[PDB]
RNA sequence: GGAGAGGUA
DNA sequence: ACCGCTGCAAGGAATAGGATACTTGCGGGCTATATGGCGGCGAATACCC
DNA sequence: GGGTATTCGCCGCGTACCTCTCCTAGCCCGCAAGTATCCTATTCCTTGCAGCGGT
């Protein structure tokens, strides 16, 4: 007894209508609606719809009318139902091809920011993955700076999701040396999160602490809150850079 | 933005501008009409105006 | 094509 | 044989993302109130006998 | 009545050529494009009262 199914599509009702049954006893479903002025002109269209198909194996053709008046969503992206003026068939099974065959010849510092390489800086996807790999995998400040050579020789200019993106792989390779396996940041502060034997300092770090109370406090064994008004990202990039550098000067 | 529009766009006084000297552009500018809205109508005035 | 403005003899 | 401490529960917010319907922003594509010119003339009133 | 005067409204005011701009307002209706509430995952912690060692 669904109790008000103006509101349900197609699929749904069809899905709660099946739950009833499931064995040899004949089994009701009650769809109760409100007065039928104030239902909605889809709703009547989906309720004389699914009153209109009371079948075994109607499931099918529900299926394709739910099909075909939503409309078959982006073949190759989301949003699955929906008209959206999706690419051809003939179009995408081309485009898998070319890719397919060009790939058979081939073959964390999070701050709440993108950091990433944009569609409009490397349309293909097979450069975009190597790149990511090459960065991702990249283990010297040179290497990244080669990486970031390469992109500027084969496509111009850096986005700020490309450069976010170096400089954080540049600044998870200073903490994997250092020993902070998980620096964090948002636009309030962040959490140092050291490993099990961080190489700082331990005086200078009291003596951080006792100096900006405010803005280092440990709360766990391993765990650093610091508080900062990280409103922008490069602002928040560069007193992250700084920190880090600061630190490392004191390693032990 | 119609009322002011078409005055300015389009009115018997916002004219084209004669601009094959600076002499031109200058004296056009200084330039003292009779005519227009609320003014005398070029073919009916007689020799006292 | 028609309006309006300016200009030459 | 009293007491500060630890630990086992209690108490829930904010998002992702697939739904469902609201709310509107818009653009193409429709319908629908004067006051600087005279001169001449013929016809239409006015009138005072 | 009528001869006269007075008013009122209509009709009329050069040729030829060159440059330029601009030719409805507003409504409606449908497209379509951008938003408040409902379930199953997630990261975010801050209290209340009984055990409980320990002396």
């Amino acid at each position: 007894i669904i109790e008000r199914a103006d509101h349900f599509g197609l699929a749904q009702l069809h899905q709660l209508r099946g739950r009833v049954g499931r064995s040899h006893h004949q089994a009701y479903a009650w769809l109760l609606t409100p007065h039928p002025k104030a239902m909605t002109t889809d709703a009547q269209k989906r309720l004389e719809a699914i009153a209109s198909l009371e079948d075994l194996g109607a499931g099918f053709a529900l299926a394709t009318h739910d099909l075909e008046i939503r409309g078959a969503g982006e073949l190759l992206g989301e949003e699955q139902s929906g008209s959206m003026e999706t690419i051809g068939f003939s179009l995408y099974m081309e485009l898998l091809e070319n890719a397919v065959d060009a790939l058979k010849a081939g073959r964390e510092v999070e701050l709440r920011m993108p950091s990433l390489l944009p569609d409009d800086f490397i349309p293909d996807v097979n450069t975009r993955l190597s790149f990511y790999k090459r960065i991702a995998s990249a283990k010297t400040e040179n290497e990244l700076e080669e990486i970031k050579v390469e992109l500027i020789d084969r496509f111009g200019l850096l986005p700020d999701p490309a450069r976010t993106l170096l400089d954080i792989a540049r600044l998870r390779q200073q903490a994997q040396k250092l020993g902070i396996r998980k620096l964090e940041g948002n636009e309030k502060g962040g959490v140092i999160e050291f490993a099990e034997k961080n190489h700082v300092n331990p005086a200078w770090l009291i003596g951080l602490l006792q100096k900006q109370p405010q803005h280092y406090r440990l709360d766990g064994p391993t765990r650093l809150k610091f508080i900062q008004d990280l409103s922008e990202r490069k602002t928040r990039i560069e007193w992250v850079r700084q920190f880090m550098r600061e630190l490392e000067e004191n390693a032990i | 933005s119609a009322a002011v529009k078409e005055f300015f766009g389009s009115s018997q006084l916002s004219q084209f501008m004669d601009q094959n000297n600076p002499l031109s552009e200058i004296t056009h500018k200084r330039r003292i009409s009779a005519l227009g809205p609320g003014g005398l109508t070029r073919e009916r005035a007689g020799f006292e105006v």
